[PDB]
């Protein structure tokens, strides 16, 4: 479905501390790092005066199947890497 | 035009190229639709236990019947089931109605001089000489009977 | 009776083989008047492969055929009105619009075409089927058409913009017949994988898969009242209840062999055209085959040519236009001055040997 | 120049018709030197067809032949379809029936060539494919032997992969491909997977020692 | 022959490229699917070997040799719980097919799980499949000596197939065991149901004659000739 | 009778039996006029939104002629304005869009029962 | 003589009875024009 | 005469393996549950590992026995008939297939 | 071999999962943009 798409999965610590964040949506932006298939690239900045753009690197389907955010690809709960998550379980 | 060229550079060409039917391949697409209709009607007459092997052999009696029609040879297979022989003769007569009517249509075009391909003049000659002898052989049998 | 329920004490009291059978004998099918041939129209150069009626005012019907040309025939007199050429292979299905002056026609040449009936010219061509297209259905009050064929998909076309809007991907074989209903399920399709699908067109997925037929489901037909579809395989015809997907009734079609077409009347008469030439009329609410006729081909033709290929009723329902493989168009009149007496039809006699019920 | 039919040319013509049918005679006559396609077509239809009956006529067939030859004088191809005999048989009998009122080595070479031609049914593309397949099998065996000999000398060199012909070409060894998992079932196949993993790891442990 | 694991790893790539090539050209040809699925069993990788049979079932799930071979592949490697899930999907997809039901049975027969074949047969005889299923279900309880259970089956079997060769099979059961009190109870139930359901017209004239005669010739062997004689009068009057 | 349900659950005897055989006069009603309108306006709006997706994404300039921000994230802990970037008319829009081919997996969660009837099965060698 | 038994009307049509430009549906012209 | 349908063939195959399981128990006798985890929903059946092994062995023995009964049929039918002209083995199997038609 | 009949046709199931290209065809250009409705 190209007209019904999920909202992106991003961490709280990627978004940071500020309340309102101006995020830019590009409907077929870059292609996913994992599945190499295009998606809606969301990118944003923590503050207005920051100097680092935080992009979503993977699509929401690869982010849901691993339960990770799209930006830093850490787990949505516990905020740990995937290799350490699957080792603790 | 150039917009189609540059997007074909950046993205490649599509993999869903469906070819429309043309004068070039209308004889090719006719037989694909003719073989599927014969393969459907026999598979529905079958009681059970027919696979990709038995559907493959029965379609060679369809090809053999049309070569017997063009030869004006009576197609009679000993041991052929009478429902299935009835199906093939229904579709050989159906293909013959297209084959003969295309020989009448293209003959009227060659007389008018109205853009007949050089291959089709040799093809329409080869059709009528089978139609002339088939009319000749039938006239011979009406005197003999 | 009550003896069966007290001795052979059931848990459902309907699912015994006798309690279902005693309710069929308790019920009598509706009488219907028999059918007779009234007109034979010989106008095509090949098989008549599809027939469509004028949905408004009922003056003409149109028969696409095997000689790549659609002819328009006047219903009353039987004369030929016009010929519509423009396909290069066999016209497989023809659908006339009730809300539009538009004629939709598919063929084996991979083309879906529209026709302005105020101009008799091809407008608004459709593109995208990988193989020959087999059926058209015009959606009531949505301005879509549904086309399907050998590609195992159903392309839902916007009329105005000519775009393949929705492709329905669930089948495994070539789709033989497709219907359009106003509510969900909006598309009913039948294919050679012995399935009838009920489609949710917004989600693009199947509501219900009807795997009750054994062989290729070659023909379906929508009932103009009472909101049901009937599908015909090579031996059985089954009426289906839409919005539940429920098997309504199982007809008395025994040794009819490949039903090629179906058409359902306002007066609950279902026609079943077979390849053997034997054409049979059923009670739609019961399944009782009350009449079985056979046709005469021509002066001279083959024995395979005796086969009904397509059929519709007219808007009044008192006429049946069938097109057959003998290049003919036969119109079947339901004869008046016949009563329940002296024309009873075949006797209502359900049996236990056939497990149909 | 017109040759006669020897028994070697007849049995090549029988074996060719049994190979090619009767509607391609320029392909039958290519096995036979000194015979045209028209000559081999006519020799079959007059002499070598097993449908033809070279039998003596009965007493009825003699009187029935004399009856036809007055009905159709003298139309011997038409009479021969009535008699279901060959036409030269019907004439030569009819003349005898009116006389009742009285008052190596070149052949062996072409036979070997025909025997080689009848028993080869493949074609260029099929034969070319067979040669190519044999070459590929030999190339693999050579490379494997080269790796075994270097393994005897201590140097370990890995097997090279076949290079990608296109961009999304698939290495089937790297990944289980379009894996379809068995549908989840109520029977809790948990210990079965442990035993199958243990047996599979045991198998691959035995391959690294015994070889296979 | 293969020496080490790297030569095996190059051997497995060459066959799997080959078989996946012919299956890409031919989605069909179920025999080609099984020969590649059998290849993966020989490589002892059952995770791959389950995948080809699953992919082949997505092409043609109505092909019965494909179901039996994948079931047998799970049984030969002793994965019994993988087979129970698989035969469950076999009978839930194709309930008509008798082979798939008998396959479930003779495996659970082989494991001496008598309560699972009994639960299987109760479901299978609920879908009204035909006389081959019931007759193998009454033969199952004779093996298990459950005489009270097999008598419950014929109570249901005559209601699923109302015909005298199912009723007379039940009196051939009872006269095999010689219980006189049970046999005439079945005989009384069989002749009343013909009378009770006379109007339905499902037993023919030759068919009801087998019930009256087998009732009478049994009563002749039970030395009660007056019951043998009187039933002939009620049957001739009841059916003239 | 230890596992009565867990065999062949998806298939029942009620799916085989017809419904009109118990009463021929069973009413299967046509869809009401208020019900056809609730489905028409849902379907027409879905397809018009699909046609507007195809006409906007096409690179023809003459297709605008023929034709959601402030979303919650992290259980609404962050209110996030979603904006669009002003695309360069000369750089290719949809940079991740290529003509590539994808094989799709099948989602088979429930088995569909192939509900044939039992079995007129005797046949000589005529076929 | 002719088949089907004289209740059935058999007709053989080889030519069109309308012009090709004849509209099969009459166009909806509500307002009358005098231009 | 005639052929045997698949529902009649499957019962006779089921009747035959019941006699193989009967004599297997008779040759053995001559010599001398259900747990349903509520959280997962899975059902575990505890059964004897001998009867599962004897199931796996007998399927392999029936697979090899039909493999050997067909291999000897391949070696016999190749060395029966050589009268009619052939070219390869696929021609011989086809010309023999024409003989069973008539 | 190499010259074969079709055992099955190419399905639209395969082309549905592909990514589109959006190439501009001359017969998909806008034309007859207004529908006519019957009285
Ligand atoms: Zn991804
Ligand atoms: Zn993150």
């Amino acid at each position: 479905d190209e007209i019904n798409e999920p909202p992106p999965n991003i961490c709280e610590q990627c978004l940071g501390d500020e309340a309102n964040i101006r995020m830019t949506k590009i409907p077929q932006g870059s292609e996913c790092k994992i599945c190499t298939l295009p998606f809606t690239l969301y990118h944003f900045k923590t503050s207005k005066r920051s100097n680092n753009i935080i992009k979503t690197l993977i699509c929401v389907r690869c982010a849901t199947q691993r339960n990770i955010c799209q930006c830093c690809m850490l787990d949505s709960r516990w905020h740990i890497p995937i290799q350490l998550r699957d080792h603790l379980i | 035009y150039i917009g189609n060229l540059i997007t074909r550079q950046f993205e490649g060409r599509s993999n869903e190229i469906v070819k429309t039917t043309t004068k070039q391949r209308l004889d090719a697409y006719y037989d694909l639709e003719l073989r599927n209709s014969v393969m459907d009607d026999i598979l529905e007459m079958m009681p059970e236990s027919i696979r990709q092997k038995k559907a493959r052999t029965i379609l060679q009696h369809l090809s053999e019947a049309w070569r017997c029609w063009k030869a004006n040879i009576p197609w009679d297979v000993p041991g052929m089931p009478a429902p299935i022989k009835k199906i093939i003769e229904r579709y050989i007569k159906s293909k013959a109605d297209a084959w003969v009517s295309a020989a009448h249509y293209n003959r009227e075009r060659i007389k008018r001089g109205a853009h007949v391909e050089k291959t089709m003049v040799k093809k329409n000659l080869g059709r009528l000489t089978r139609l002339w002898i088939k009319n000749e052989q039938e006239r011979q049998r009406q005197i003999q009977k | 009776s009550a003896f069966v329920n007290k001795i052979f004490q059931p848990e459902v009291a309907e699912e015994l083989i006798v309690n279902r059978y005693e309710k069929l004998l308790s019920q009598r099918p509706e009488w219907h008047a028999p059918w007779k041939l009234s007109r034979v129209i010989n106008g095509h150069l090949g098989w008549v492969r599809c027939v469509a009626i004028d949905p408004v005012d009922n003056e003409w019907f149109i028969t696409g055929s095997n000689d790549t040309t659609m002819k328009v025939w006047d219903l009353a007199t039987g004369k030929l009105k016009t010929t519509l050429a423009g396909h290069v292979m066999t016209v497989r299905d023809v659908a006339v619009s009730d809300r539009h002056p538009y004629l939709f026609s598919v063929s084996e040449d991979k083309t879906v075409k529209c026709w302005d009936l105020e101009k008799n010219q091809i407008i608004r061509d459709y593109y995208g089927h990988l193989s020959g297209v087999r059926t058209v259905s015009i959606h009531p009050t949505l301005d879509l058409i549904a086309t399907a064929g050998r590609d195992s998909v159903i392309k839902l076309w916007d009329m105005r913009t000519r775009i393949p809007v929705i492709t329905l991907v669930g089948h495994k074989g070539p789709i033989n017949q497709v219907q359009c209903t106003p509510v969900d399920p909006q598309v009913v399709s039948s294919s050679t994988d012995a399935t009838v699908r009920l489609w949710d067109v917004v989600a693009g997925k199947t509501m219900k898969v009807l795997t009750h037929h054994k062989r290729s489901v070659r023909a379906t037909a929508l009932h103009p009242k009472e909101f049901s579809v009937a599908s015909a395989c090579t031996d059985d015809i089954r009426s289906w209840g839409l919005a539940e997907g429920s098997l309504l009734t199982n007809f008395e079609s025994e040794k009819t062999g490949i039903i090629n077409t179906l058409s359902i009347n306002q007066d609950d008469v279902l026609f079943a055209g077979g390849d053997n030439g034997v054409l049979s009329f059923y009670d739609y609410k019961s399944g009782h085959k009350y009449q079985s006729l056979a046709t005469r081909e021509m002066v001279g033709s083959l024995e395979g040519e005796r086969s009904v290929l397509c059929s519709t009723f007219d808007k009044t329902g008192l006429r049946l236009i069938t097109g057959e493989a003998d290049k003919s168009i036969k119109i079947w009149k339901q004869d008046e001055t016949a009563t329940k007496e002296s024309e009873p039809g075949l006797a209502w006699n359900p049996n236990l040997s056939a497990k149909r019920f | 120049k017109g040759g006669v039919w020897t028994n070697v040319e007849d049995q090549i013509l029988k074996a060719a018709v049994q190979k090619y049918g009767t509607h391609q005679w320029s392909k039958v006559a290519s096995l036979l030197q000194k015979k045209t396609a028209r000559q081999s077509e006519l020799r079959w239809n007059e002499y070598l067809n097993p449908k033809l009956n070279f039998t003596e006529f009965s007493k009825e067939e003699d009187a029935q032949l004399l009856d036809l030859a007055r009905e159709l004088p003298n139309q011997w191809r038409t009479i021969a379809d009535m008699m279901a005999r060959p036409a030269q048989v019907c004439v030569e009998r009819y003349n005898r029936l009116l006389e009742s009122e009285d008052s190596e080595d070149e052949e062996k070479e072409m036979l070997a060539e025909a025997r080689a031609r009848l028993l080869n049914t493949q074609g260029k593309k099929a034969t070319r494919k067979i040669r190519e397949r044999m070459l590929e099998e030999s190339k693999r065996i050579a490379e494997l032997q080269k790796r075994r000999e270097l393994k005897q000398a201590g140097i370990n060199v890995a097997i090279k992969k076949p290079k990608k012909k296109y961009g999304t070409d698939i290495d089937y060894n790297e990944d289980i491909v379009y894996e379809q998992a068995p549908m989840p079932g109520i029977y809790d196949t948990s210990t079965e997977d442990r035993q199958i993993k243990k047996k599979f790891e045991q198998f691959e442990r035995k391959v690294n020692r015994k070889g296979l | 022959d293969i020496l080490d694991l790297e030569e095996l790893r190059e051997y497995q790539r060459r066959k799997r490229t080959e078989y996946e090539g012919y299956l890409k050209r031919n989605r069909l040809d179920m025999g080609q699917w099984i020969r590649y699925a059998q290849f993966e069993i020989e490589q002892h990788d059952m995770r791959r070997a389950r995948s080809i049979f699953e992919r082949a079932l997505l092409v043609d799930s109505s092909f019965i040799p494909l179901w039996i071979r994948y079931i047998d592949a799970e049984l030969k490697v002793k994965c019994i719980n993988h087979a129970r899930n698989l035969m469950n999907r076999a009978i839930s997809t194709l309930p008509r097919v008798d082979k798939l039901w008998y396959k479930y049975l003779i495996v659970e027969e082989s494991l001496n799980n008598v309560e699972i074949v009994r639960s299987l047969y109760t479901k299978w005889c609920s879908l009204e499949p035909g006389v081959n299923a019931w007759n193998s279900f009454v033969d199952f309880e004779i093996r298990q000596k459950n005489w009270n259970g097999v008598r419950e089956i014929y109570s249901k079997y005559v209601m699923a197939h109302p015909q005298m060769q199912t009723w007379l099979k039940w009196v051939r059961f009872e006269n095999r065991h010689g219980n006189t009190e049970f046999t005439r109870s079945v005989y009384s139930l069989a002749i009343d149901t013909v009378a009770n359901l006379q109007n339905l017209q499902i037993w023919s004239d030759m068919e009801v004659a087998k019930l009256v005669n087998s009732f009478a010739h049994w009563e002749a062997a039970q030395q009660e000739y007056e019951r043998s004689s009187a039933l002939y009068q009620i049957a001739i009057e009841k059916w003239p | 009778a230890i596992l009565t349900d867990q065999i062949a659950k998806n298939v029942k005897l009620d799916d085989f039996i017809p419904k009109r055989q118990s009463n021929f006069e069973l009413s299967v009603p046509l869809p009401t006029k208020a019900e056809i309108q609730e489905c028409t306006a849902r379907t027409k709006s879905y397809i018009q939104r699909l046609v507007n997706a195809k006409l906007a994404n096409s690179n023809n300039r003459a297709s605008s002629r023929y034709v959601a921000p402030a979303n919650l994230l992290l259980n609404n802990s962050h209110h996030i304005e979603v904006v669009s970037k002003q695309m360069d008319p000369l750089l290719p829009r949809f940079v991740g869009k290529k003509a590539r081919k994808v094989v799709a997996p099948t989602e088979n969660d429930e088995v569909v029962p192939v509900l044939h009837m039992d079995g007129g099965e005797a046949d000589p060698n005529e076929w | 003589e002719h088949p089907y038994g004289k209740e059935v009307e058999v007709l053989m049509e080889t030519k069109n009875t309308q012009s090709p430009q004849t509209p099969l549906v009459e166009p909806v012209t509500e307002r009358t024009k005098l231009q | 005469r005639g052929g045997i349908s698949y529902d009649q063939l499957a019962k006779l195959s089921y009747e035959k393996t019941l006699r193989n399981l009967a004599t297997q128990t008779q040759n053995s006798s001559k010599q001398d549950k259900v747990q349903k985890d509520t959280k997962t929903g899975k059902i575990t059946i505890a059964d004897d590992d001998k009867l599962v092994n004897k199931l796996a062995v007998s399927l392999q023995s029936e697979s090899k026995k039909r493999y050997e009964a067909r291999k000897r049929q391949m070696q016999n039918a190749k060395t029966l008939y050589g009268v009619e002209s052939f070219i390869n083995d696929k021609n011989k199997q086809f010309n023999e297939k024409l003989s069973r038609e008539s | 071999t190499s010259h074969r009949p079709q055992l099955e046709a190419r399905s639209g199931a395969k082309a549905a999962a592909y990514t589109p290209t959006g190439i501009e065809h001359a017969r998909l250009l806008p034309g007859h943009t207004t529908l006519k409705y019957r009285k």
